[PDB]
Parts: C-alpha cells; structure tokens; sequence
C-alpha cells in the first residue's frame, strides 16, 4: 500500500524492477466526483433537511454532479462537493493525491449538528407556543 | 501471457460459454491487465474506444465500459457476470459479518469499492498473485484489503514497525510469516505500507 | 393576583411573541448555519484570519449559487459557543482573542478525531491542564517508559496529553485511527504487542510546539490540526494590559472585576429567563389554579429586576476604561 | 374472519400524556401508533405497552390527523410511510424504522395557508401521493418521491374537514352540510349532495367486497368501480350514500341517501367498516357498532371513555396487501387508548 | 410419515418486525417459538399467525441461540412443562417455563459465566436430571445443572472459539471458529478424537442419530459401533460444504484411541452457493438451507439433491426446524419451519 | 434448593462441596454411616479470612456462603 507516489522511498518501490515485474499494479487513484456523490447521498440520507421551502436553483450541467437538483439534499451534496474542490485548489496542495478525510468529517459533522440545533428548534418553538397559550 | 492465463482461468471455472459472453470476458480481461495502471481519466476513455475499435476490427455485443463488466465468483459457483444490485447486498451482508467479528468500521458502500473489491479477488485468487495499492489515503486501501482476505480465508499479517526499531525485526517478521506459510500451511495475506519502509 | 402577574409577564409574552414570528427565518436559516459551521469546524483548523475570511466568502458564493439561505450575519463564536463555555475557557487561562476562542472551541468539539495542537508556547498544555485539573498525565514520543504509561493512562481513563508529537510513534496507531475491537460488554484496542481493555472516558491529545514540523502522512490525514499562534489583536492586548497594570493598576483591577460581575449577571439572568419559561410551561393546569406557579412567577420576575438592575448600574463606569484604552493604542499599533 | 365483533372489554389500555387525537395500527406488526394533542407521536408495542418504544415531538401544536401505508415497490426495498398533519400548517412525512424503534424524517409537504384537518396516502404502481385539506378550503396533492405540489382545486366554499382517496376520486366533506365528489386528477367536480344538518365530521369511500352495500348493483357500477360511500356529521346520524354515475374526465346528477343509521346521543366522530359491520363513535363516551345489511345497532360499548371517543382504527378488507386481524384500536380525549385483541 | 418432504410452497407466512435468529417447533401443540436480534421471543400459533400469541424482551442484544426440551419426571409426582432455553450476546442464558394455561414466557431462572457471546445452548434429559449446556466465543464449554441452576462442568475443546455443539449421551461433538470438530467425553472432560478437513469456520455440527429401520448413514455398521451408540456426524461449514464423517471408536471414561485419534470424511455434499446455516435429518433426508436465498432437499442414500427451494426468502436462510424422529416421546410431524433474514418464517404443513 | 446426599454413596464429597459453595438446604441420608471427612461442618470451625467464610473440607478450603 503506497500512499504519496511521488516520495523518494516510494518511488523507489514503484521502480524498482523486483516488484515492478511480479506485482500487479493497481491505482487506486482518489475519489471521483460519483463516489462522493453517492457517499453524500447516503450520509445526509437521515438528516431531517427537508423541513423548509426550497426552489431548485438554475445551475449549468456541468455544475451539477448528481442528478438533475429537485431536493435540498441534492444542493447540499452539490455545494459540499464544490467547496472541497475549491479547498483543494485554492489551498494549492499541487498535484498531489486529493485525500477525502475532509469530506468524511465534515459529512459526519454536518448530520450531528443538523440534528441537535433542529432538535433544539422544535423544543424552543413548543414552548414559547406553550407559554403564550397559557 | 497474463491476458492468456486470466482468459483461461475465466473459461476453465466459468459457465457454459457464449460468444458474445465469451468476448465481454475477454474485454473485462483485458481491463484488468492493461487498464488498471492508467491513471488520468482521459486514458480510461482512450482505452475503452481502444477496446471498441479493436473489437469492430477483429471481433465483429453490449456495453464493455470499466463498470459495465462485473464478474465475480462470489455469488455463485462459476466466474460470471453478476448483477449490480445482488452483489452490493451481498457484500453489505458480509460486510456487517466482518465488521461484527473482526473490527467495526462504519463505512459506506458505493460502486467504486465494488470494482475495487472484484479486482482485488481476483488478484487474490491467482497463483503468486501479488498487488501494489497507490492512492489517497483514507480511501479504504487497508481496510478493504483485510475484507478480501478475511473473505478468501487468508491470515492477515500487518508488521508491527515503529520507531526504536531495525532490520533484525523485520526480518524477524518476515522470518515468522515464511516459516508459518511453510511449515503450517497457513495462507498469509501480508500487507506492507509504504510508511513501515 | 392574576391581573398583576399577567401584566408582569407581558415583557414575556411580547419576546415570545416576537421569536414565535422569527421562528419561520430561524428556521429557513438552519441548514446553512449548519453547513457553514461543519466547514468551519473541519477545514479551518489550520488556517489563518485572511485565509478563513477568504474561504467563507467561496463558500457563501456556493450557498448563493445552489439557493441555500443562510444567516447573514453568522459567526462562529455566537452560533456555536455559549456564556459557561466562554467563562469556564478564560478561567482556565484561555486568551481573551477571537482567534484563539474559535480555535479552542473547535479542538474542544472535536469529539471523534484526536486532536492536533501546535502551540510554540506551550500554553495550551497549561489552559488543558486547568481545564481538566487533575487525572492528566503528560507524555512524551521522545522518552523511554512511554508504552507502559499509555497502556495504564488507557486502562484507568486518565486524559493523556503526549508532547513533541512530530515525533510520532505509529506503535500507537490503532488509538488514532480508533481501530476497537467491540468483545462483548468490554471495548479493547491492540497497541503495542498485546490488547489492552479501554476504559471509554480516556481521552488523548498530541501536542507540537515546532511549527513547520514533520507530521507523517497516516497522522496528517486522521487528526483535526488545528494551530495556536499569536496575532495582531492578542499582541496589542498583552502590550496594553502590561501598561495598564504597570501605569494604573487600580483601573485593572475595576475593569476585571466589572466585565467578571457583568458576564456572571448575564448569564443568572438567562438561566433566570429559561426558568421563568419552564416553569410556566409545567403548570399542570391554570396559573389561577395553581398558587404556588403564581408565587414562584412573581419571586423569578424580582430576581431579575434585581439582576438586570445590578447590571446596568455597574455598566455605567466603562467608557472611562474605554478612554483609558483609547489613550494607549499608539503603543498598541508600534 | 371478518364475521368477529371485539369482546366487551379491551385487551390492553395505554396511557399518554394527554388528549389522543389520533390512532392509526401498524399494518404488519402488532404496534399502534399514537398522535396526541401536543404535537407528540408514540409507538406502542401492544405486548410492551408501558412505556412506548419511540416518542417523538413532532409538531409544536396539536396534531389533527394521520395516516399509513406500507410501500409495495416493483423492484428498492419496502417500508412504512406515516404522514402527520398538524394545526401548524405543516404535514410531516417519517418512515418507520422497526430495527432501531425509531421515526426518521423523510420530509415536510407545505403550502397550506390555515391547520390541515386530514391527510390520505396511497399509491399507483410505484408512485406514492399525498392528498391533504385544511381549513383554507382548498385541497392538495403533492407527489411522495418529489417533495412538491402536483395538483390544487377547492370543492367547496365552506373549507373541507376530511377526505377519502379511492381510484383516481375524492369525495371532500365540508365545513358546510354538503358533501361532493370530485375528480381527483382534474379538479372537475361530477357530483354534490346534502341532507345532513351540521358540519361532517367523517366521509369515505365503500368498497367493493365478496352484502348489501358492498357489491355493485350493476355493470355500469362495476365498470366505475364504486357505488357507495358513507358519512356522518355533528347531527349525530350516519347517512349512507348511493353515488350517482357521471357521464363515462367525467363530465357531470347528486348523491341520494339509500339508509340512515340513528341512536348516538351526540356527535358523530369515526366511521370504519370491517366486512359486514359499521363501527362508529361519537361525542357521547361510547362506541357502537350496527349492521351494514338491515342498518340496526347490534352492540353498544358505553362509558369506555371517560371523555369523547376521537378515533376507531380497523383493517382494510379490500386490499390484497392487507391481512384483516381480529384487532380492533380506540383513542379518546381521555387520555387512553383501549385495544381489543382477539 | 418421515417419507413426507415439504411441498413446493410454504403453508402460511409468519412476519416479525426483524431478522429472525432462530425457530423452534413446540413438540406436542401446533405452536412456533420465533426469536430475533433484538432480544425478543415470541410464540405464535399456527393456525391463527396474524397476531403473535405471546411475546418478551428477555435479552437486551441479539439472541443467537434457542433451543427447548419438554420434559418427562419418572413418577416424581411433579407436573411435566416445556422449558425454552435462549442465549444471547449478552454473556447471558435464560431459562423460561411455557405456561400453556396463559400462553406466556414464564421466566425460571437465568444462567451467567460466559465472557463473551454465546454461539449456542443446547438442553437435554436423563432420567430424572436436566442439564443445559452451551458455547460461546470465549473458547469455553459450560454446563449448568437446571434445576439448581449453577454449572457442573467446564472444558475448553479448542484453541479458537467454538460455534456449535451437539450431546448425545455423555458426549459433546463441538465445531469451532477454527476447522477443526472435536469429540470429548463431557463427564469426565477427556477429549478423546478431532476432525480436520474442512477450510472455513463450521456453522453447525450434529450427530447422526440410529433409526430402527435401512438407512445408508443411520444404523452402526460393527457390534462394537452399535454398543457405543454412534457411527456417523455431520457438519457444514462456509466454504459452501456439508460433510458426513465416520466417528472414530475409543476404547471403552473413554480412553483417546493412539491409532484411531481422526475422525474419516465418508461423504461430501456441494451445491450450496454461500455459507451453509442449518442442517437437519428427517428419514432418509437432510435438509439444509445456505446464505443464498435456497433450502435444498437432499438424498441421504446417495448424496444427491432431490429437492430445491430456491428464492424461498428475499435474504440469507438462518434458521430450520424438523421434529425429532429418533425420540419415542416425540411425534414426527409434517411440519417445517424455516426463518430467514427478511423478517420473515415460512412454514411447511401437511 | 434441596439436596438429598448419603454417606452410603459416591460423589458425596464434590455435591456437598457445592451445596455449600451456593448454599443449598442439604439433607444427608443415612446418618449412622457418618464419615469424619465433613468433622470442620458439625463443629463450624470456620476461617474467617477478612470478608470472607470458609471451612476447610476434604483435602482443601472450600467458600461458605453463610445460607
Ligand atoms: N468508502 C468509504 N466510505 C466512508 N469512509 C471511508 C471510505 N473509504 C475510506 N474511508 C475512511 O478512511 C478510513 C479507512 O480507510 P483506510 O483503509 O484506513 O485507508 P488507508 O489505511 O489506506 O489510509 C476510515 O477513517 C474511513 O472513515
């Protein structure tokens, strides 16, 4: 398993001849735009997000990598995916693999805290309507 | 001669054969021997109109893209193409197995790990097979090697390399893994990462 | 009686009535309040100020773009962090600077991933070590006895701050990545050569105090980095509260006390104002009906006329410190 | 198996926190789920009914209605939609996880402009709809999978207080003494009635089963698919309904009362039909069930609610997805839920 | 009557809120006893399945095994009742009366030990003695008196930890983790022969029980063979196999046997697709059911397949139950019961 | 929780051992065959080790229960 391609000691692994010629190569490479959309599509899944008006923004095709938006869900994975790219570019981490940790986190951390702060929403609408009727 | 012993090894434990059947093995073949080392996606694309062409030219069938050709003899007795759906809820079941009896890892299953995990036992099931992963991290390199093994019944030997440490461990290390793969007949899947060099 | 606590409690009714009609804003807001804050939280740990301000305005074009409302004036602090936690920070010895707050808030909720700190002062050894006062064992990549220290500070549950972390032993590595084996009713990890049963309050952080180090890959890419250094504002408020005390210690000493007193006050009279609304939600019938809600009404209501009373007496004497800071920021800017 | 009337007595009582607004029984496993007047929702196991396997607060105001159905997908896995309407303007759409006992949001339909005072689901092959009224007088459709409207029509003047969904039409009782049919895919009303004397509390189709009113008396009725339905308002009697046919959308002519059922002392608040029998209740601290053929009351439960009877739930017998169990569910202001097993 | 198989179809369809773990026939009355992964067990009837007679939370995790004995006093002047046994993940046992008057889960007792979770519990009777004994992933084999509710006995048979075992008499046959079976002679906890051959962890192992009738694989070919008792086990492991395997003769506690310490695979069955789950022998037949949605019944004369329930689930098959035809205070039914991961039990009738 | 032993009988040690271990009601049938193995029970010349009860029987120290 070789993480940075482009070390000294891994380059050198990839070389040389000894495991060059038994070994088969294959490149994992890092994610592509459809594993994280599917990855998104499956972690914000459980999130009550759909509890507001939402009108589906006129974007290009070429800035859309899930399907056609019709849901929040699909803008959220949309802009996610965008700024992870942009990080990444504006960050200027060279050519080197991008590593999706980043996107793991904050993935995990957007539906925790979602849940929380609706949580506390809904209790603090139920009593301050409790308090007026009383 | 790679390309040949796959196509036999596909042939000699798969199905009855058709020729159109027969020739998307030959293309699924030829993806796991030359495709797999490309890496930008603009090679992908090259090689899969190559694979067009040179079928048109010679071999004159279906989609043959990368994740068109699914074959796999997980699900079955023989080396067949398999259905997408059938083999991710096979796999999210075994999954589940693992992670309940070996080591819980909350992760999700997309179609890339599918790929990834096809490739990987077919690698695994081959004679000296022996493979060298190269990506990103934290993209389940490890992890998925250790859920292959563990499918195929393979003890799994991570060296334990650490600082304050030399040669005369490592190859204590390789000494011990040798000396089981021989004299107890265990089949060993030692995984080496690029940090423990 | 009704009539005078109805009529006492029509403040209540008017806020309340006030934040039932922003209840449909609070609510359409959310989603991107939450986005924002998981970015921040994830991304921005080893960034600086230009660097973050950079990056809020990319990712507020994305949210503008895909239709996702958000609060327009969202900060970080004010969403994500309340009065105990500010107050219990500073009394641990936490820096009075924005910056060093956004990160300690962000270290302090990291509750998955273990925490990287690069602190060249080593203050933030000292602002954990307050924090959890005592049961903190400190280690070190770069001393022998290391392994048997860790394995015993994992059995028992103590928090664990290991210094010089550019030095990194993967030996340790199953407890980064948080690779457990789940045997039953106990949680064991395998580190060194042999399993080690997990207490479950254990609690590990790594610290650094060489910036531009050496942080391997496998670490780099599992732990939340996020960087403790000095900035303008902390540099000029040392400089001004080192002349302060060195000119006018007397107006140190008023100012303290006053913006101490000040945050204790605001913070009784929100517990207060959440008190007053529980109580009158579990009424368990009319407030007429019940006579004791009517009396525990009235006595939370002279509470905070006290309270509020005591705060805005006590305000009225800043702007003198505010001219006395204003007097000092030529050596503040030099 | 439909021929079973319940015991005198229930089965099992469970307590809540306050006024049930609402029972529906889960399809498949032996759960009731319970809407107070809170905002609150609860799933009971009927065997570990103590405390509940899930609570859930919802909505911030009172909850009006609710409804159930158990997905049937052609290819994706199935499972139970619950749909909660509540008096803040919102209607709540959640699946039911039985593997971890817990209600997962799916989302929110909006769009109503006062309290939604019912909600029906159902579905076509492998499109799910919601349909859902309130007291702003129109009536919506939204379409389950994409999360907006589809469809809007308004049926009456006076707004509507429930609805019935069978086939592609809905008969909308109003706030008014009238009822009318309409046709659900575009808005074209086919047929009116009256003849009650306050506002209708209850309306729904009757289908067809292997009786006197639950067969088509021609093939004209047979080829439409429905002949009768069934109502009941606040003039505490029950009023059985031919439906006329229209001109085979339907172009237009008025419903005609075929038999009256009388002997509540108050107003009526549920209509369900298993098999032969209509089983009601009313604003009257009993529940009652007549005969469906000769229109007789033939057993009277009294005093099982110390408050009014809000809700019934019985199973579907005309739904081949649906097994009709000798179960039986009321709810009250009371604060219980009185389930009668076998 | 144990010529019957199955027919093409289930009887009725019994649904539960999750994956089933086990089933068990009640051997006098037309009842099913379902447990799942939740920690519940219920008890339906069979004729009217659309309402659960009976259910419990017992356990708090999975319930992974379930295992009931009716019993038989000797003219103790004590009434007989059906005691069900379940273990689950939570290093528990518990041990429950059937009270058929009410048709409840009348808890008897409980049985604690274990350090890990139990992979099976199994229940059997002497004369005037109850014994319950189980395995579980702490390598260990534990056996508890019922009525004084302690254990007896403690042995540990292999190396890795063990998956399932079987009594007949005083002997205990345990497959492991490992894949290796062990046969041990559990009053004096003597290991006396293993079984090596299969590839991957076993699934279930049983004896073979003697049927006075003739039978290819049920019936002592030697005097010597007929005394002891047994002749023949099988067992099917997840490298998609079930073998049949000729037990080895100690010297008759038993003395391990030098030269005859192996047990000898006389037969082999293939045609499972995944991980074999359940087996079971009913006359001439072994039926079996695989992780790949099929029951399959096969000729125990021959080691063929003669019959296949394919796709009889939407999920992995965990669980059968057949009634006990070597048993004179057992009836062997026309019955069937098969449950599987879809939340759902299928059973077989007449 | 009732235990019927006899002197007259094999296994009477280890079951009596036990029944004192979990503290069963133990009943010893045919009295007049008394075996001087059990003497440190009819006297009760326990050890009491700290927070614990024991009698030593047979050839070891056995925990008494105290029921
Ligand atoms: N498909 C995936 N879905 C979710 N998380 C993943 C996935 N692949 C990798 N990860 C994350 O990466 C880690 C597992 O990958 P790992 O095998 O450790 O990569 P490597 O060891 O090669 O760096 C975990 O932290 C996991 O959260």
């Amino acid at each position: 398993t070789i993480c940075d391609p482009t070390n000294n000691k891994s380059s050198a692994m990839i070389s040389s001849p000894a495991l060059f010629n038994r070994c088969i190569i294959n490149w994992m490479g890092d994610w592509d735009t459809k594993t994280m959309s599917q990855v998104a599509n499956n972690m914000v899944d459980v999130v009550p997000m759909e509890f507001t008006d939402f009108i589906v923004p006129e974007v290009n095709k070429e800035l859309v990598f899930t399907e056609p938006i019709q849901t929040i869900r699909d803008a959220v994975v949309n802009i996610l995916i965008h700024f992870d790219r942009n990080f990444y570019q504006k960050m200027k981490v060279g050519v080197n693999p991008r590593s999706p940790g980043y996107f793991i986190d904050g993935l995990r951390a957007l539906v925790k805290l979602v849940t929380a702060k609706y949580q506390d929403l809904q209790e603090n609408q139920r009593f301050v309507n409790v308090g007026l009727e009383k | 001669t790679r390309l040949v012993r796959g196509v036999y090894t596909a042939i000699n434990t798969g199905p009855r054969q058709t020729l159109r059947s027969l020739i998307r093995l030959w293309a699924y073949e030829a993806w796991r021997i030359f495709a797999d080392r490309l890496v930008g996606v603009k090679e992908k694309n090259s090689f899969e109109q190559l694979l067009y062409e040179t079928v048109d030219k010679y071999l004159p069938l279906g989609n043959i893209s990368s994740t068109s050709l699914l074959f796999s003899g997980l699900l079955s007795l023989d080396f067949k193409e398999v259905n997408k759906t059938d083999l991710v809820n096979f796999i999210e079941e075994r999954f589940k197995t693992f992670c309940d009896e070996e080591l819980e890892v909350p992760m999700v299953i997309h179609e890339s790990m599918v790929d990834h995990i096809l490739r990987i036992d077919r690698a695994l099931k081959q004679v000296q097979g022996h493979m060298m992963l190269i990506g990103a991290s934290r993209t389940g390199k490890t992890i998925l090697t250790r859920f292959v093994a563990w499918l195929n019944g393979l003890k799994i030997v991570q060296p334990k390399i650490h600082r304050h440490s030399n040669l005369s461990d490592f190859d204590m290390i390789l000494k011990k893994a040798i000396s089981d793969c021989s004299l107890k007949e265990s089949r060993t899947c030692l995984i080496i990462d690029e940090s423990n060099i | 009686r009704s009539i005078s606590l109805v009529k006492s409690l029509t403040f209540e009714k008017e806020r309340w009535l006030n934040t039932t009609k922003q209840f449909s804003k609070t609510s359409q807001e959310l989603i991107g309040n939450c986005i924002i804050s998981s970015i921040y939280e994830t991304y921005f740990g080893h960034l600086n100020e230009r660097e973050r301000g950079d990056m809020l305005v990319i990712l507020k074009r994305l949210l503008g773009k895909f239709a996702v409302k958000y609060d327009v004036n969202y900060r970080f602090i004010d969403y994500l962090v309340t009065l105990d936690e500010k107050m219990k920070w500073l009394e641990c010895g936490l820096d009075k600077n924005d910056y060093f707050l956004e990160n300690m808030s962000i270290v302090m909720n990291s509750q998955d991933a273990v925490p990287f700190l690069l602190d060249p002062s080593s203050h933030m050894i000292t602002v954990i070590s307050n924090y959890y006062g005592n049961k903190t064992v400190l280690l070190s990549f770069l001393e022998e006895g290391f392994v048997k220290r860790l394995e015993n500070a994992v059995r028992f549950g103590s928090v664990v701050i290991i210094q010089d972390g550019e030095f990194f032993d993967p030996i340790i590595s199953r407890l980064i990545s948080r690779e457990f084996n789940h045997a039953g009713n106990r949680v064991t990890v395998e580190i060194g050569d042999h399993e080690v049963d997990v207490s479950g309050d254990f609690k590990l952080f790594i610290h650094s105090c060489d910036p531009s180090g050496d942080i391997p890959i496998f670490l780099r890419s599992r732990v939340r980095l996020v960087h403790f250094v000095t900035n303008k504002e902390s540099i000029e408020t040392r400089i001004f509260d080192i002349t302060l005390t060195e000119e006018n210690a007397e107006m140190q000493r008023k100012r303290e006390d006053l913006i101490k007193l000040n945050t204790e006050y605001r913070l009784k009279l929100k517990n207060l104002e959440k008190r007053l609304l529980e109580e009158l939600n579990n009424s368990q019938g009319n407030m007429l009906e019940n006579d004791e809600l009517m009396v525990t009404l009235n006595n939370l209501k002279k509470e905070a006329m006290n309270i509020e009373k005591k705060l805005s007496e006590s305000e009225e004497f800043f702007p003198q410190f505010d001219n006395l800071v204003e007097e000092y920021s030529i050596i503040g800017k030099h | 198996v439909l021929k079973w009337i319940p015991r005198n007595l229930p089965s099992c009582l469970i307590n809540v926190e306050s006024s049930v607004t609402s029972v529906k029984l889960h399809p498949n496993l032996p759960i009731v789920f319970v809407a107070t007047d809170h905002g609150k929702l609860y799933a009971f196991d009927l065997f570990n009914y103590t405390i509940p396997l899930a609570s859930l607060q919802s909505h911030t105001k009172a909850i009006t209605s609710m409804d159930v159905l158990f997905t049937n997908y052609t290819n994706k896995k199935n499972y139970l939609v619950i749909v909660t309407a509540s008096k803040d303007l919102q209607i709540h759409v959640f699946k039911w996880v039985s593997e971890e006992c817990k209600f997962q949001q799916i989302r929110s339909l909006l769009g109503h402009e006062h309290i939604v005072s019912a909600v029906k689901i159902w579905q076509k092959n492998n499109d799910v709809h919601i349909a859902s009224c309130s007291r702003d007088q129109t009536v919506k459709i939204w379409d389950f999978h994409n999360g907006w409207s589809l469809k809007t029509f308004q049926p009456h003047s006076q707004w509507v207080r429930s609805i019935d969904v069978l086939g592609d039409y809905i008969i909308s009782g109003s706030h008014d003494t009238t009822l009318r049919l309409t046709h659900w895919p575009s808005g074209n009303g086919l047929s009116v009635g009256t003849g009650h004397e306050f506002p209708i509390e209850k309306v729904k189709f009757i289908h067809f089963i292997e009786i006197r009113f639950r067969t088509p008396s021609t093939d004209r009725y047979k080829n439409w698919g429905m002949q009768y339905c069934v109502s009941a308002s606040r003039d505490r009697t029950i009023k059985i309904w031919e439906i006329p046919l229209p001109t085979l959308a339907p172009i237009p002519s008025n419903f005609r009362c075929v038999l009256t059922l009388k002997g509540h002392l108050s107003w009526v608040r549920d209509i369900s039909i298993r098999g032969q029998y209509l089983f009601s209740c009313a604003d009257d601290k009993s529940v009652r069930c007549w005969d469906l053929n000769t229109g007789q009351c033939l057993h009277v439960w009294e005093k099982l609610h110390t408050g009014f009877v809000n809700c019934l739930d019985l199973d579907v017998d005309f739904d081949s997805n649906v097994t009709p169990r000798q179960m039986m569910v009321t709810g009250g202001l009371d604060c219980k839920s009185n389930v009668f097993m076998r």
